[PDB]
RNA sequence: AAUCUUACCAACGUUUCAGGCUUUAUCAGUAGUAUGAUUAAUAUCAAAAUUAUAUGAUUUAGUACGGAAUUGCAUGGCUGUC
RNA sequence: UGAAGUCAAGUCCCUAUGGUCUUUAUACGUUGGGCUACACACGUGUUACAAGGGUAAAUACAAAAAGACGCAAAAAAGUAAUUUUGAGCAAACCUUUAAAAAUUACCUUAGUUCAGAUUGUUUUAUGAAAUUCUAAAACAUGAAGAUGAAAUCGUUAGUAAUUG
């Protein structure tokens, strides 16, 4: 079963413009450069590992016309190799956007080709690029 | 009432073709002042202009003019006899 | 979106003079506010649906 | 020429002139005497006060745009440091080396 | 003083409110609207003896409606200048049928009652040629006036033997005949050879009736 | 008629796309930006564009797995078949009428 | 000649595989035709090479292949409403049961 | 030779090619467009 | 029941097999398409670009022509009702 | 879930088939039109003629069923229909679904803040295409109707009726 949405009155409308609540982006800062990230893993030497959970699925009806139906591959991913800030937790929490996040593992979803292979391969290259712009932060 | 603005007037292959051969100046003539497909729009550039209209079995005659503008072919012509109970 | 062509208080002249929360402007002074809902059902109200600090309330 | 009239081609407003004149005219019909409400429409009566037409409603022309977006790229990239000058020559060329875009675009030319 | 605007007169003895069931256009939301504008309640009265209320009275009211100009005669013109044009719509309103796809066979009364815009719209210019004559007459007359033209236009080769009938005996027998109008008020007709196999109805050209009525050998016959 | 009234709202009516000013972008900005080249997600006004109809899936050829396979008639996909009594019963029955239609044309 | 079903099977045939081929054309002209924030030439020239095309084989209606009879059809088994009535005195249907709630 | 994909880059924006243009009849019997060019300015 | 459907009316057009098999003759810079022109439309014509993919495209003859045309008072089959 | 068989009940026009007829036309493809016509009248069914009603505001509880030539959350815009956008799911996992009622307040028995037809004009959605011949929203139009003659129908408890 589901209840039925309803929308709350949460605010009330009139409500003066200097006593409302307004925040500043965090996220405007100097970025960082790459030495400086090299720099924070030298117990490996240039070298990250990261710790993931493949989800697979497959069906005995995938064949002539619905042979797309094995293309999805499911991915989880550890963080606590990942040593985030409170600023780089909350820049990842935005690239993903409205998508489930813990702080311990987050998903990663792709079913943008036929092959499977094609959409994990895509899962690594995504990975690499939010690492990245993700501790491109302080 | 009709369709929304920027939802653009429909004009068919055929008057697409008809308004290119009115801009060669090639004149209307027997067959080329025929019409069908009648949901299409009626142009503007075919002001002072005949076309003989088909219905059914037959055909209906008008001339262009600019109040005629904008409208459909087929809401000048009637199909239907009109039915009278006799005495 | 929220007015819709209306006038807010804090605008009208009457209640500017107790609209303001300030309790602390007054020397040996203090103000008590509460909220009625008997025209509402089930409306849940609190300083999170005024924009309110913590700690100047009681459930 | 053509494709504008899918534009252009468009109903009629009215102006008030014509409607008071839909009044006093005569003849019930228009291609019946259509040279006579050219005619009818001639008579000049500036006794009247002055006129105000209502506002047709919010047409848009040939060249217009309904709602302007600011330009962007496909893939934005910070490169002011430009760190991800490197990571996208390598990526682009692997691309081609294993699915290339050499193609015989028999609609577009460049 | 006074002030008229939308067809309805206003006057300082006037209350802005009471206007809500006379004007034809304003009902509610207007209002509201309105009373935006002028910053006021309901309950208050926008006018006053005063000529300061006044002239605000006015330069608010005009920007909503154009002045010298009304909703109601806009609405009949936008109806007569669809049959003014010889349109599908414009018989559908005159005939009293209706004009949505609405079905026939069964109900359409309330078109017939209520739809009286296109009607009273001809009975005045009926008036401005053929004079006041009364009205059930008059009908008779721009009914069986329309049907000639439509026949003429869209069957084009019934309305020449209907024309051809008539040339003949004309020139050979200079002998009288008529025209039964008060047939074609209802539609009858005659003259042209059917699938099922003196007076003529059909064969005219357009405007006969002023050709006739207002100038021996021929005779009209309105009613019965 | 076509009653129009003002509007004593202003401005364009806002947009995520309209917020942007891609000369002077927040950090907040930028960090959606950089989601989009990953996953391929669109910012668009409130006003339609066509990406509605580029996303949808259009799948005809479902329709011609049920033509292809012929289950109906099998002669259009498994021509082989020759059903030869079908066609003795189909060709007496002709012959024997063809002595009735010259017999009955005689009398 | 062909008797009515062979033909008219094939008839709602080629109005498909034209459909499947001038699938992408059809995506991108409509995609342009749709979108506000351009001009309204470009989204009436896509409109204009939208419509020159073959109509014809876009007026598409379904059909039993069985009993050549179109009106009423069962999308969950892809046949017609005259044979399921025979196939299930047969029993034919796989898995089919008689509901009773 | 070839060219590389690199290379093309290099030439991304030299736009050489001369009069490309969504047309109509112009390959087939450009004769009607000059004829169209004719009419349009007698009515000027 | 917007078109198709749909059998009906009007008009333009077609004259005998979709696939497979057998067979007669010609063509191969020809053939085809998300191409182009042409007609109201099916049709018909064709080289600006593009595709070239094994054993072609077109044509004659043959391989159960066809039929919402009629008799439910010749029948099946399916079904209502007592 | 429903015997034997009757009503020469109905259908050859879903498909099959005997007899009969047609075969350059009673066959075939396409375009447009038509099946939606309108004097009178019948059967069926929805909505109403009001205050155990209408409306505004704040805001609860369901089952069964369906989903990729799909369902489409969250946030945002719009007056609203609805649109941008497409996280997530081929699934008791994600998604599509309530109203009446109850609470507070107004309207105060009036052809009315009841009723809601019909018509004009923009906007909204699908489609190649809405004029003939679609559905919905808003501003505005705001007709009949004031619980129905003689006659006649359904129902037997989670039934009538009401609600979606
Ligand atoms: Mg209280
Ligand atoms: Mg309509
Ligand atoms: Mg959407
Ligand atoms: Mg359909
Ligand atoms: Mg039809
Ligand atoms: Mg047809
Ligand atoms: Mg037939
Ligand atoms: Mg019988
Ligand atoms: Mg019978
Ligand atoms: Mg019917
Ligand atoms: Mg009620
Ligand atoms: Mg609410
Ligand atoms: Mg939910
Ligand atoms: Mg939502
Ligand atoms: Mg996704
Ligand atoms: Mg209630
Ligand atoms: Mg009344
Ligand atoms: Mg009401
Ligand atoms: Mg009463």
């Amino acid at each position: 079963s589901r209840q039925a949405t309803v929308k709350h009155l949460t605010k009330y409308e009139a409500i003066p413009h200097y006593m409302k609540q307004t925040l500043r982006d965090p996220h405007e800062y100097k970025l960082r450069s790459m030495q400086q990230i090299k720099d924070d893993l030298k117990d490996t030497d240039g070298k990250f590992v990261a710790r993931i959970d493949i989800f697979y699925k497959d069906y005995n009806d995938a064949k002539f016309h619905e042979s797309a139906m094995n293309k999805k591959v499911k991915m989880n991913v550890h963080l606590k190799n990942w040593k985030l800030t409170h600023s780089q937790k909350d820049r990842l929490s935005l690239l993903l956007g409205n998508r489930f996040m813990c702080n311990d593992y987050f998903t990663l979803i792709c079913d943008q080709y036929t092959e499977p292979e094609l959409n994990f391969e895509k899962l690594v290259q995504q990975v690499q690029e939010l690492y990245l712009e993700c501790k491109r932060a302080p | 009432m009709g369709k929304s603005h920027w939802r653009l007037k429909y004009i068919s292959k055929s008057i697409i073709s008809k308004i290119i051969k009115e801009s060669i100046g090639i004149k209307i003539k027997k067959k080329i002042s025929v019409i069908m497909n009648k949901s299409s729009t009626i142009p503007s550039s075919l002001t002072d202009n005949t076309f003989y209209i088909h219905k059914g079995y037959k055909f209906r005659e008008l001339k262009i003019k600019d109040y005629h503008v904008g409208f459909k072919f087929g809401e000048f012509i009637l199909t239907r006899k009109p039915n009278i109970f006799p005495k | 979106t929220q007015l819709r062509s209306t006038v807010p208080p804090y605008h009208l002249t009457v209640p500017r003079a107790f609209l303001n929360f300030d309790g602390h402007k007054f020397k040996n002074g203090f103000v008590l506010c509460a909220s009625s809902v008997k025209n509402f059902h089930k409306h849940i109200f609190g300083p999170d649906s005024i924009d309110f600090p913590l700690g100047y309330s009681h459930e | 020429h053509a494709a504008s009239q899918m534009i252009v081609s468009q109903k009629h407003f009215l102006t008030a002139k014509e409607e008071d004149r839909l009044k006093t005219v005569n003849q019930f019909y228009y291609e019946a005497d259509t040279e006579a409400w050219d005619i009818h429409l001639a008579h000049e009566e500036h006794t009247i006060e002055q006129i105000e037409n209502f506002q047709p409603p919010k047409r848009l022309g040939v060249d217009d745009i309904e709602e302007q977006l600011c330009d962007l790229p496909l893939e934005y990239y910070d490169n002011d440091d430009g760190f991800w000058n490197d990571f996208i020559k390598e990526k682009l060329n692997r691309n081609n080396a294993a699915y290339p875009a050499t193609q015989g675009r028999a609609f577009f030319k460049h | 003083e006074f002030f008229q605007l939308n067809g309805y007169i206003f006057t300082k003895d006037t209350e802005f409110i009471n206007t809500k069931k006379k004007i034809f256009g304003w009902n509610d939301y207007t209002y509201k609207i309105i009373y935006n504008r002028f910053e006021k309640f309901y309950s208050e009265n926008l006018i006053s003896y005063k000529d300061t209320e006044w002239k605000k009275f006015k330069s608010i009211l005009s920007t909503f409606f154009p002045k010298s100009r009304s909703l109601k005669n806009r609405m009949d013109t936008n109806i007569f200048f669809l049959d003014f044009l010889n349109t599908y719509r414009g018989l559908r309103h005159s005939k009293g049928l209706p004009v949505r796809g609405q079905r026939t066979w069964t109900n359409a009364w309330s078109v017939y009652r209520s739809n009286l815009n296109l009607r009273k719209f001809k009975l005045e210019i009926a008036k401005r040629i053929y004079g006041n004559m009364p009205t059930p007459s008059l009908t008779t007359i721009y009914l069986a006036e329309q049907i000639n033209y439509i026949w003429k236009l869209q069957w084009k080769r019934e309305w020449l033997q209907a024309r051809s009938k008539r040339l003949k005996l004309m020139q050979n027998e200079h002998a009288m005949f008529k025209i039964d109008i008060n047939s074609m008020s209802k539609g009858y007709i005659d003259g042209f050879d059917k699938k099922k196999e003196n007076t003529f109805t059909l064969g005219f050209e357009p405007g006969f009736t002023l050709f006739y009525l207002r100038p021996n050998k021929i005779k009209i016959v309105l009613n019965e | 008629p076509y009653i129009k009234l003002p509007n004593f709202k202003m401005g364009i009516n806002p947009s995520l796309r309209s917020k942007l000013n891609p000369l002077a972008l927040t950090g907040t900005q930028k960090i959606m930006l950089a989601s989009s080249r990953i996953f391929g997600t669109n910012i668009s006004g409130n006003l339609r564009s066509g990406n509605s109809e580029l996303q949808k899936k259009f799948s005809p050829e479902k329709e011609l797995a049920e033509f292809n396979t012929y289950a109906h008639d099998l002669s259009s996909g498994f021509p082989w078949v020759q059903y030869y009594e079908q066609k003795e019963r189909h060709k007496m029955m002709i012959e024997l009428r063809k002595m009735r239609i010259l017999m009955r044309g005689i009398k | 000649m062909l008797f009515k079903r062979r033909k008219d099977i094939l008839k709602c045939k080629y109005k498909k595989i034209y459909i499947f081929k001038n699938k992408i054309k059809n995506i991108i002209l409509k995609s342009i035709f749709f979108n506000r924030n351009i001009k309204n030439i470009n989204r009436a020239y896509a409109y204009m090479i939208l419509n020159n095309s073959k109509i014809l084989y876009k007026k598409y209606h379904k059909i039993c292949k069985f009993s050549g009879y179109r009106k009423n059809v069962n999308k969950f088994t892809g046949i017609g409403r005259h044979e399921l009535n025979r196939k299930a005195t047969l029993g034919q249907l796989q898995n089919i049961s008689m509901n009773s709630w | 030779r070839f060219y590389t994909y690199d290379e093309l880059i290099a030439n991304r924006d030299n736009y050489t090619i001369k009069d490309q243009l969504n047309h109509k009849y112009r390959f087939s019997n450009p004769e009607l467009i000059e004829k169209f060019n004719l009419v349009q300015s007698d009515k000027d």
